């Protein structure tokens, strides 16, 4: 089902896309995978530590 | 020429003191502990490099030494002030010195992660890569030809 | 041909939208694509002069935690829809914008009391949105040309600029540019092979012009790689300078040093413009001066022999070179 | 202010008068990996110079081969000439000769000296010999060429060999961190860099910068 959900847009079904290293410009072999992740912040922030 | 004077120029933070702050921890040691100090090399001794933000940068090795994550593991800091803890830390316990496990010879540095990944992705043999067959004048040349 | 081959020129702007535009440099001879795309790239994300808002101040608000009774948004919404908002000034590098706004409805980009040397890249950006009917918000709006990015923190430069209790800091984030896409082509050479054109898009505020863009980040690597383009062991420490000790402020005239300008006069009824000159004047030619009361004479004691200086003392050395 | 950071270079280290490394401080935040990247990739590829593409020995001819007189293959042979570093005058290409005979090793300095070509290094070995009654002699064609052409793309009898035009043999730029009095970090590039000693390092950049620089100079306004 991701897959088809993949095809409903213009995305590769793999879920891995051809990179580039912004400091050289020459891409990554081996596409990597890349996508959208929920990620959340802990209250263990450093100002609270330092 | 005052002690109050130079407390309120670090209060303030001049132009100078950075400097000055850089010029008398040049080769000062400092030691570097994390909070289970399970073994003998729970606590090291390393030059101090001056960075941003409020993290504790450390080499990966060590890292691997201390049994540290980066799950946000805290470590501890201290300063060696006096002359014979400062030549102390810098002859004993700097990473320099513990390579070797205290219970076996085997070595502590060892790359983990991340790394061994890397050098095994440099060194394996694809049979039909683009450059088979080829000779080369040197390792040099080889960098040269894969850049 | 062989060594010295030719150098490429830029023969397109082409803009498909208001801000996606596309460019194409050509000819690169070989290598030169991916070279000069990825340097362009760093380049243009990197630095690009912008001039987004900086500081913002609203009649109503304290705080920027705060709220305004008739405003459907925060404060807070209302500093980062501001920050989202981009405009292009022409003649100056700072500038002030008053919006003002009354009634029923959403307040916008185009509301505001807009000049001639600034102009809106794009009036439609939503600002906030007003739900009564007798709910008005006027607020000034800073906004400085600047390079790249500062936070809110940093920016501080004294301990009085904030203490306006009204003047809000908004992290100004000014980069006309968003992304830059780029990629090499077989160039359409009339007599050649392989040749590449490089193909740029870059994704932005539409505040800064494309082509401009372009020539700017030019100019900024040629400035950089001017460097070592004739590179040798140079050292600016020149080790035990020689300089004249005079103190430069003296150079300046007197009515510098803020204060009146009836005392500017009596220093100018003395003819004495030069704090270079009247450092060789004591307190014996005060009451002497004309009119040098109280008052007038209490700003002479105040604003002078505060700021570490005394009215007058002797030096030999005057004036190297004025 | 719209105006950017100059570097304040630091030191230009001349370690073996062919293997220099230069250092390069302070930088912007991010014209360290830019600049460095830019050099190398100049460098690597697009920076002419000349080499030997073409080898004919007169008694052999083909890369694998059983040619006694020589206790090397002819693969080491192609090697060690591959290597051969020779800086051309007005002449854009030029072909050279080296009929020897003796005893050890054919090195470089027994070529024919000609007029309109320079070796780098004529105590540069190139081959070595059976000891007695051995005279191989072979003519090696030289091109005015871009950079590194291997063989594989030159291959469309006459030898070949593989082109490298460029005279760096191997560059690395490596960016640090540097102070300025409250600023946190600026780049603090250090390319090591190593030539066939044809061109100094120095002046290699200094040739890499100048062309990147004409190449730049069509969008630039002052
Ligand atoms: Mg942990």
């Amino acid at each position: 089902e991701i897959k088809e959900l993949l095809k409903l847009g213009d995305l590769p079904t793999s879920g891995q896309i051809r990179l580039y290293d912004g400091r050289t410009g020459e891409q990554f072999e081996r596409p990597v995978t890349v996508g959208y992740m929920y990620m959340l912040k802990l209250n263990h922030l450093v100002d609270d530590k330092m | 020429t005052t002690i109050k004077a130079a407390k309120k120029m670090v209060e303030r933070e001049e132009a100078v003191v950075w400097d000055i702050l850089d010029e008398v921890i040049r080769e000062h040691p400092v030691l570097l502990n994390r909070a289970p100090t399970l073994h003998r090399l729970g606590i090291q001794a390393f030059e101090p490099v001056l960075i941003e933000g409020k993290a504790i940068q450390l080499h990966p090795l060590v890292c691997a030494a201390y049994n540290a994550d980066f799950d946000g593991d805290q470590m501890a800091v201290h300063v060696p002030l006096t002359l014979e803890a400062q030549l102390e830390a810098r002859a004993l316990m700097m990473s320099t010195n513990n390579i070797l496990s205290p219970a076996n010879g085997e070595p502590i540095i060892v790359p983990s992660q991340d790394v061994v990944l890397g050098l095994y992705y440099m060194t394996r043999d694809c049979v039909n890569a683009k450059g088979e067959g080829m000779v080369l004048t040197g390792p040099k040349e080889a960098e040269r030809l894969y850049r | 041909s062989v060594t010295e081959f030719l150098k490429p020129r830029l023969v397109d702007i082409e803009q498909v939208s208001s801000t996606h535009a596309k460019v194409t440099l050509e000819p690169l001879e070989r290598g030169f694509g991916h070279t000069l795309g990825n340097a362009l790239r760093r380049i243009l994300l990197s630095s690009m002069p912008g001039c987004a808002v900086t500081e913002v101040e609203i009649d109503g608000v304290l705080h920027e935690y705060s709220t305004k009774e008739g405003v459907q948004e925060d404060i807070l919404e209302i500093l980062l829809n501001l920050k989202g908002l981009a405009v292009r000034v022409q003649g100056k590098d700072e500038v002030i914008l008053t919006l003002n706004k009354s009634g029923i409805g959403p307040v916008t980009a185009a509301d505001i009391t807009h000049d001639g040397d600034v102009e809106i890249v794009k009036p439609q950006h939503v600002i906030c949105h007003l739900t009564d009917e007798n709910a008005s918000i006027s607020m000034r709006i800073k906004v400085q040309r600047g390079r790249g990015y500062v936070p809110a923190s940093t920016r501080i430069h004294s301990e009085e600029d904030e203490r306006p209790i009204g003047r809000l800091l908004v992290d100004a984030c000014y980069s006309p540019v968003e992304r830059i896409a780029y990629n090499v082509e077989a160039a359409r050479v009339e007599q050649r092979t392989d040749l590449d054109k490089l193909v740029i898009e870059m994704e932005t505020n539409g505040t800064i012009d494309p082509e401009e863009a372009i020539r700017r980040a030019a100019t900024i690597l040629a400035e950089q790689l001017e460097a070592f383009v004739d590179l040798r062991d140079v050292r600016q420490p020149e080790v035990k300078e020689e300089k004249p000790e005079f103190d430069p402020i003296l150079l300046r005239p007197v009515d510098d040093l803020e204060l009146t300008v009836r005392s500017a006069n009596c220093l100018k009824a003395e003819a004495i413009h030069y704090i270079g000159d009247l450092v060789q004047r004591t307190e014996v030619e005060l009451l002497k001066t004309p009119n040098l009361g109280k008052k007038s004479l209490t700003e002479i004691k105040d604003v002078l022999a505060s700021r570490g200086l005394s009215l007058g003392m002797r030096l030999e050395n005057w004036p190297p070179a004025s």
